[PDB]
DNA sequence: ATCAATATCCACCTGCAGATTCTACCAAAAGTGTATTTGGAAACTGCTCCATCAAAAGGCATGTTCAGCGGAATTCCGCTGAACATGCCTTTTGATGGAGCAGTTTCCAAATACACTTTTGGTAGAATCTGCAGGTGGATATTGAT
DNA sequence: ATCAATATCCACCTGCAGATTCTACCAAAAGTGTATTTGGAAACTGCTCCATCAAAAGGCATGTTCAGCGGAATTCCGCTGAACATGCCTTTTGATGGAGCAGTTTCCAAATACACTTTTGGTAGAATCTGCAGGTGGATATTGAT
């Protein structure tokens, strides 16, 4: 059988996110949560969907800011994976609280 | 009879009156919606300027001096988020290490 | 009617987050990317919801619209592009 | 125009504790923070009460201004004494 | 008189001056970046500086100025007139 | 002549300088620094005393932050000198420009 | 039932840019969005330092100061060109 | 060095929904005489503050050595993440109701703008403690060598 | 387990500039008091765009299973804190001095609020024609135990 590298996921994969910008996050669990986190503060909220669709990919951007950081703080340490001090240290350089 | 006594409490409303007025944008602004501006400014800068109090037995010093309001303004994480990209004029640094 | 609903907390999982994770450009993760992953998206959407929803209810409104997610964005400092 | 904020500071400094000082130049720095979130409560106003096209600005968009951008705690407390002392203004008539 | 002479080199100052948070022993080598992120940060104050100045069409320049500008790049050192 | 240890005398002088709150570079060194910093891309202008002060108060509130964090970027790497890869990683972190 | 658009002065110059392409709905809602807060920014400094300049009147010259303190320099040295050169045109406002 | 097994690249065929001229229309408007009233342009100048500028002196920066100690090359050796069948659950879309939003019309109440009169909140200054910076000084921790 | 010149802290005295608290003082917003107009607020009511039901496939999960590799670890030199010594560049203190600027006045381009009306710009349908998604076919590079 042909069977090739584990962690040679990564090119491929690379290409295979990239060449799409189709938004990553499954919607309507996505729906799910927000509708929970906001349910506890205020009664009777609605969403407008396009909000749903301005909050899904702000909390994509967010992401994807958060751990292309973390992905260049771990190379920073000569290391191969994201670890729990990398994002420590994303969350202490964010300067937002 | 007098604006911060007829409102009651201790800023002046008349300044900020026109000074609203100097910044504004929407061609119109009541005149009744000083009485807020002065509870701004009031529960703000006393709720820096007591916090001061704080200084007693760590400076025993009787004027409130430059490093000092923020050397005691920094453990304030409450208030730290109010002048956050602001820095002081020769404030000084919270130490701590590794 | 009460809308008694529980976690979707961790509802986004380990396959979900690391699509997310790799699509950012990281190429080996560890075993424990779980939960700051989930502290952070509580973190980001608790801090958008409550500027957001709240000022939707001072347009009288209990409905909320796209244009005050986009501009409370926009008042974080974080300004999206484009939903109008 | 000549006109500052440092005289209703020195009030307020002995409206606290009178015991101490307001010193000889951090009523620079106080004069500087009351009048930029000052300035920047008056622009967040502005265009938040602009956004539904009303002519004034007035009390509801006033406590949403200074809940929309000072955060948690000393938020619900102030506009706890914001509806305090504009009642208090109206409390006579 | 007006000629260029290389105030890039400043001094050593920052073998004080980071020594004014916690700079651990320090293994050199970073003067040259030291020079070139306050070089970049002293031109970016710098160009707003004048910009206000010949706005202001007079040929000094001053304080309440410069806080407008400097708060204006977003990097507000606040409160100093 | 007795001196021992090296390194937690640095903790002292650590110490030492965030008691006080001196203004740290010295002066007509800045001066001479804006003038022929300024001259240059815009012609022949004149400065006042304490708009330059408040401006190299400016230069050191920027550089002090800039260091302190990225004494946290150097001390990420388990390792307690400061080198190059740290302050660049540092400025990238703060937002390129 | 009644909204002021920004869409179709962007097709029209979009068209007159380069010749032969076509547009998309979201695309256009990007970028009538950049239009309007590059307008934005602008505006609420150009207020700002026609303000604390103490003068009474927004002009050419303050807003030539706005667009060259925001924007950065390449677009700089553009649009001051063309600011310049708009203002030679409409300012040579004649019978022909 | 080497073929399947992916993997990807083109690439043609086809659907299929959608941008895009096209009409129109229409309704609110951008350009227009215009009187006029004021703030921008621009001369005059007191005058201060800002650039040079030297001399005593003095911290302090700069070169020196130096010597441990910590960055780093290398090992290795347990171990914890990546592929992967292989089930399966929750989706992913498609089709039904209704509270509740634009948008209306209408009323009344607060804020504009006018004259008013003063008083309070801006300076000048001054003087006087006076706090406090800066010294001294007397006592008290302190950590490498032994 | 023990020593001790340096460092810091606690206390005293002084001088010095400076806060501050006046009192004047003055002068110029500001509270009062008119009336006008029009926006804020509420009633209402059609018409979306929210809300909830139910049917079938793809990504999810998950144990299995296996190896790059993380952290530790040992060592090995180079490079930097550190201490010292000295030039040197400040450093301040007057001192000059002079030339842009804040204020000043004037005076006129011109902005604005009028009425006022031909156009365009927005919307909305529509239709259409075509551009792209997707399907699928099929050449073509890369590669992994051999």
């Amino acid at each position: 059988p042909h069977r090739y590298k584990p962690g040679t996921v990564a090119l491929r994969e690379i290409r295979r996110f990239q060449k799409s910008t189709e938004l990553l996050i499954r919607k309507l669990p996505f729906q799910r949560l927000v509708r929970e986190i906001a349910q506890d503060f205020k009664t009777d909220l609605r969403f407008q969907s396009s909000a749903i669709g301005a909050l899904q990919e702000s909390v994509e951007a967010y992401l994807v800011s958060l751990f292309e950081d973390t992905n260049l703080a771990a190379i920073h340490a000569k290391r191969v994976t994201i670890q729990k001090k990398d994002i420590k240290l994303a969350r202490r350089l964010r300067g937002e609280r | 009879q007098s604006s911060s006594a007829r409102a009651g409490l201790q800023f002046p409303v008349g300044r900020i009156k026109r000074y609203l007025k100097r910044h504004a944008t929407g061609r119109t602004r009541v005149g009744s919606k000083a009485a807020i501006y002065l509870t701004a400014v009031l529960e703000y800068l006393t709720a820096e300027v007591l916090e001061l109090a704080g200084n007693a037995a760590k400076d025993l010093k009787v004027k409130r001096i430059t490093p000092r309001h923020l050397q005691l303004a920094i453990r304030g994480d409450d208030e730290l988020d109010s002048l956050i990209r602001a820095t002081i004029a020769s404030g000084g640094v919270l130490p701590h290490i590794n | 009617h009460r809308k008694i609903l529980r976690d979707n907390i961790q509802g986004i999982t380990k396959p979900a987050i690391r699509r997310l994770a790799r699509r950012g450009g990281v190429k080996r993760i560890s075993g424990l990317i779980y939960e700051e992953v989930r502290a952070v998206l509580k973190s980001f959407l608790e801090s958008v919801i409550r500027d957001s929803v709240t000022y939707t209810e001072h347009a009288k409104r209990k409905t909320v619209t796209s244009l005050d997610v986009v501009y409370a964005l926009k008042r974080q400092g974080r300004t999206l592009y484009g939903f109008g | 125009r000549k006109e500052t904020y440092s005289s209703y500071i020195y009030k307020v400094l002995k409206q606290t504790h009178p015991d101490t000082g307001i010193s000889q130049k951090s009523m620079s720095i106080l004069n500087s923070f009351v009048n930029d979130i000052f300035e920047r409560i008056a622009t967040e106003a502005s265009k938040l009460a602009a956004y539904n096209k009303k002519s004034t600005i007035s009390a509801r968009e006033i406590q949403t201004a200074v809940r929309l951008i000072l955060p948690g705690e000393l938020a619900k407390h102030a506009v706890s004494e914001g509806t305090r002392a504009v009642t208090k203004y109206s409390s006579s008539t």
